């Protein structure tokens, strides 16, 4: 099972950049100020 | 010389069959050998219509495949997927090795990670243990310049490597090939319109296959090397270090320097240098001028599985050729004694 | 058989491209000596002089 | 004699410039289940005005609406069936994919050589004697010429030529003075640039022939036809009758033929003014549709695409100086039965072509192949248990003409 | 990016066509074998019983 | 607004990319199909009973 | 320029025709395999009729 | 060799119409392939490559 | 391979005629073989034949 657990995992890299292009028009852009 | 790039181009073809000639008959293994793993029917290729009249029909011989060549290969691909390897930077014994290193592999990672490199690693290391020849490319792509890792599709009838070149990663090869296919309705999407499409020939494919779509083009990016005279600026500012040689790509007009941290010093040392240049080809002219790009090697890296150098000429081999007849008769037989067992039930 | 009262006769609403010229004496004969000079006052005719 | 390539020996194929350059934007989609197997379109109005010096005069001699169509249907299948022994024919040949090559284009050729027929038998406008070739630069820009003195602009003008023709244009080209990238280009490739003296120029080995067919006699009209808008104005189509002619000959008049009435001269359809063809006003032309006979007496009654309306009611859709009437004067372009092959000029707006889908058979497997945007369903059976299979290919046209008076045939002129 | 995710078995490029694979068909022959002679053996057997 | 995951079935008869794409995860595609079954009432509640 | 939306319409049509041109004979091996392995009467399908 | 059959002409193989060089048509032509002699009467007898079907 | 084709308003072919696949095949043979001999002694070999590459 070693091939198709690999392939899941890289895609599922794929399909968390996607949702890290996505993220950033529905909940904007993350800014760092505090101090 | 050739100053019309009509002349450079049958130089090109010429160059292009030379090359073709004597790498010809291991490719043939090589596609056959992934043929034979992979493709789910592959395994009686060159014999897919056989029969005989049997009584006014034309019944077909049994043919069953029972494949038990691919079981030690995917454990060698999982193997390699398990613990996978990447390019590291040692330090030396300076001062400022260790920070070096640091900033080489950063980067390095950088580019790897954001890019296909793992797509590009996994490809390559899977031909070659296929068949027995891979390669991957490494181009620069602009979003302001970055360096990408690619991977190359079919590598055994894609590369192409000048003949006169003999080591294992090509140093010494002078120009190189990487051939790709294409469909019309991006061909007109990209370049014209206006000139027909027009594909290299090579009497490649359709070698014991089904072809339904003659809808590709091949289209061929090639590479050369050339050492030409260059005059460089030798910038003399006082302050902020004094020596500091330059080309004359950056000039004070060209890259707003101004002279404000720059002197003109000495700008006469011209030094013959190499670059790398590419162009984009087919069978009819040039789709796009030939221009240098930013490195001093051919970015094709070639991987092997097993190569030797025999008689004039490179021979490779991947972990299937070897078992091909065995696997082969034993097909057959199973299918003779199939059939002869159903033949007289009682 | 007979499926004819199933389907309608349509026509589009597009119409084909036609006929046209060019005009090159209006924008060329002169226009500016007589520009306005015929009004109520003046009636059918107006002069000019000759050199 | 055993050892047989498995790779196919090269053959011929002739080239598509008319299915490219005719209008392939309106006619598409429209015929469809719910319009039937016809569509038409609208035309375009024109009118006329008064001359009177009174202004308190708003009871007087109006216009008039008359509205008019143009239709478009669908023609006959392109049909292709083998019948073979499918075991036999697999003996040797993997998937059946050797039939689909040539077979394509046999399909694309048809249509091209409809096509062709079509734009040639609805085509109205002529030039040039028939005998002559094309030899000089004015036999090319004469068409382009013609075409902007009738008026037209929207759109874009194209050409036709054989091959043999272009070697002679290129020969002309490389005997230029001062143009150093066309003469070179001439003498290298011998080929002419794009736009050849204001229109589009395409040469092209495959193009339809035609005979001319046997006549003989003064020809003149009979009876008086009616050529009014209300008549013709759905077809610009228009019988006439014809005598003077031979006693009895089948096949007097072919499809194609240009008959020319001499005293009647075409109009600039804007201003309605005479055409000038630098020393000999230019007259009227129709084209022959369908075949006509002669009977005993010398009689013909032929059916003309392109009419001559001098409607006296309606004056604004007129487009001849004067009306045809008894006794007119006509005669035939060409000789009496030589074969030829024209050379065709035309609009973008003045013949369509589109293409109807066709769904599966029930049962019966089948797929679509694609070739340069035309579809073609192939549908395989094995009716009869005689190992009998049988394959077929279909593709279903369908032509639409808008106006006759923007193209027709051209030749050369001495 | 396309919202489109896929998940591949086994999957590699080798005639201009991608080709996919997973992990019955490779044992497609010998069980349709297997069932035949199953079916074969069981007939001839309820054929004659003593 | 909110971001969610849903799954397709029938990959192999519902899923098609463009031809020109070769990766693995397609990222140089173009343009893309997902085709799904419906029922006459379900296509009657949305879009409309009109077409 | 693709103005209309009928326009628009056939050349997804296209597309759609150009995609699944290509990929053919893999999803019928898949679809076999899917029904061979999960459906009770899929390991012999093809020959349900024969006597 | 090269024999002229005078009255026969060539074809565009795939459109099937006849070719014509402006106002004359091509003229179909055959090579020979062997020596032939001439026999009382004005007789010989050729063999052709190329053949119009 | 060659075909033709067939026209009818509605499609229907049941009485007219099918195309079938006769097939043609081009032959080529091979031709005399060239051969080129010399001959000459050991004697000559040792005492006169220099540059004989």
């Amino acid at each position: 099972s070693f091939i198709y657990l690999d392939n899941m995992a890289k895609s599922l890299k794929r399909a968390g950049e996607v949702w890290l292009s996505m993220a950033r028009e529905v909940y904007g852009s993350e800014r760092e100020v505090r101090i | 010389m050739a100053e019309t790039l009509e002349k450079k181009h049958e130089r090109i073809m010429l160059r292009f069959d030379r090359a073709y000639s004597p790498q010809k008959e291991v490719r043939e293994k090589c596609i056959e050998a992934t043929r034979f793993a992979r493709v789910p029917g592959g395994q009686w290729e060159g014999a897919t219509a056989a029969g005989t009249k049997l009584d006014e029909q034309f019944e077909k011989y049994p043919k069953f495949e029972i494949n038990k060549v691919a079981t030690e290969l995917n454990r060698i691909i999982a193997e390699y997927r398990n613990n996978r390897i990447t390019v590291k930077f040692r330090p030396g014994d300076r001062e400022a090795s260790e920070e070096l290193a640091n900033k080489l592999n950063g980067l390095f990672r950088a580019d790897y990670e954001e890019t296909d490199g793992g797509e590009a690693c996994d490809n390559a290391f899977d031909d070659a243990a296929t068949g027995g020849f891979g390669c991957f490319r490494l181009t620069s792509m602009l979003v302001r310049q970055r360096i990408a890792i690619e991977p190359i599709y079919d590598p055994s009838r894609s590369v192409w490597f000048d003949p006169d070149a003999k080591k294992y990663d090509k140093s010494d090869a002078l120009w190189a090939f990487c051939m790709y296919s294409l469909s019309p309705e991006k061909y007109e999407a990209e370049y014209g319109k206006k000139p027909p499409t027009s594909l290299d020939v090579t009497s490649m494919t359709s070698w014991e296959y089904n072809w339904f779509g003659a809808d590709v083009i091949y289209i061929a990016k090639y590479y050369e090397v050339r050492k030409e005279s260059v005059d460089v600026i030798s910038y003399r500012h006082p302050i902020t270090g004094e020596i500091a040689t330059y080309d004359s790509d950056q000039v004070e007009d060209i890259e707003d320097e101004l002279a404000i941290a720059g002197f003109h010093e000495v700008a006469r040392r011209s030094v013959k240098r190499r670059r790398v240049y590419v162009s984009v080809v087919d069978g009819d002219g040039f789709l796009e001028k030939p221009r240098r790009i930013p490195g001093e090697h051919i970015p094709l890296i070639p991987v092997y599985g097993k190569r030797w150098f025999i008689d004039d000429i490179e021979r490779v081999e991947g972990h299937i050729a070897k078992a091909m007849d065995p696997q082969r008769l034993y097909n057959l037989q199973v299918s003779m004694l199939a059939d002869t067992a159903a033949q007289d039930p009682g | 058989n007979n499926l004819d009262s199933n389907v309608s006769q349509i026509v589009l609403k597009k119409f084909l491209p036609g006929f046209m010229s060019d005009l090159v004496l209006a924008k060329t004969v002169d226009r500016q000596l007589l520009a306005g000079e015929i009004n109520s006052s003046t009636g059918d005719s107006v002069s000019f002089k000759r050199p | 004699s055993q050892i047989v390539l498995k790779k196919f020996l090269p053959g011929f194929m002739s080239d598509l410039v008319l299915a490219k350059t005719v209008d392939r934007q309106l006619l598409a989609g429209e015929i469809n289940s719910s319009t039937g197997d016809s569509v038409s379109f609208k035309r375009p109005h024109q009118f006329s005005s008064l001359r009177t010096p009174t202004g308190d005069i708003s009871g007087q001699n109006k216009n008039n609406l008359i509205s008019g169509k143009a239709t478009g249907r669908v023609g006959n299948y392109i049909t292709v069936a083998v019948e073979y022994q499918q075991l036999e024919e697999a003996i040797k040949l993997n998937q059946l994919e050797e039939i689909l090559a040539p077979v394509r284009q046999r399909i694309v050729t048809d249509l091209e050589t409809e096509l062709a027929h079509f734009m040639m038998n609805n085509g109205a406008l002529s030039l040039g004697s028939p005998n002559t070739p094309i030899t000089k630069w004015s036999d090319v820009a004469q068409t382009a010429s013609f075409l902007k003195d009738l008026g037209v602009n929207e759109g874009e003008n194209y050409a036709v030529m054989d091959p043999w023709s272009a070697q002679r244009l290129a020969d002309a080209q490389t005997g230029l003075h001062a143009s150093d990238q066309l003469v070179r280009t001439a003498w290298e490739n011998a080929q002419i640039p794009t736009n050849f003296g204001g229109i589009r120029a395409l040469m092209s080995n495959g193009l339809a022939s035609r005979t001319q067919g046997a006549f003989g006699g003064t020809l003149t009209v009979k009876t008086q036809p009616t050529v009014t808008y209300n008549a013709v104005k759905d077809s610009y189509q228009f019988t006439v009758t014809l005598t003077g002619a031979t006693a009895s000959v089948t096949g007097f008049l072919k499809a194609g033929d240009q008959v020319k009435f001499t005293n009647t001269y075409w109009l600039q359809q804007q201003t309605k003014q005479a055409l000038y063809n630098g020393a000999t006003p230019i007259s009227f032309t129709a084209t022959v549709t369908a075949d006509a006979n002669s009977d005993s007496g010398g009689d013909v009654t032929v059916t003309l695409s392109g009419v001559p309306i001098y409607d006296t009611t309606n004056p604004q859709y007129n487009s001849v100086s004067r009306q045809v009437e008894a006794g007119d004067a006509v005669s035939v372009v060409g000789t009496a039965s030589q074969t030829m092959k024209p050379n065709l000029f035309y609009n973008k707006f003045f013949c369509g072509l589109g293409s109807i889908p066709l769904p599966k058979l029930h049962s019966i497997d089948s797929a679509v192949a694609t070739y340069e945007g035309f579809s073609i369903r192939v549908h395989k059976y094995a009716d009869g248990d005689a190992n009998v299979q049988k394959m077929r290919f279909d593709l279903l046209p369908a032509y639409v003409c808008f106006n006759p008076h923007m193209g027709g045939q051209f030749f050369g002129n001495p």
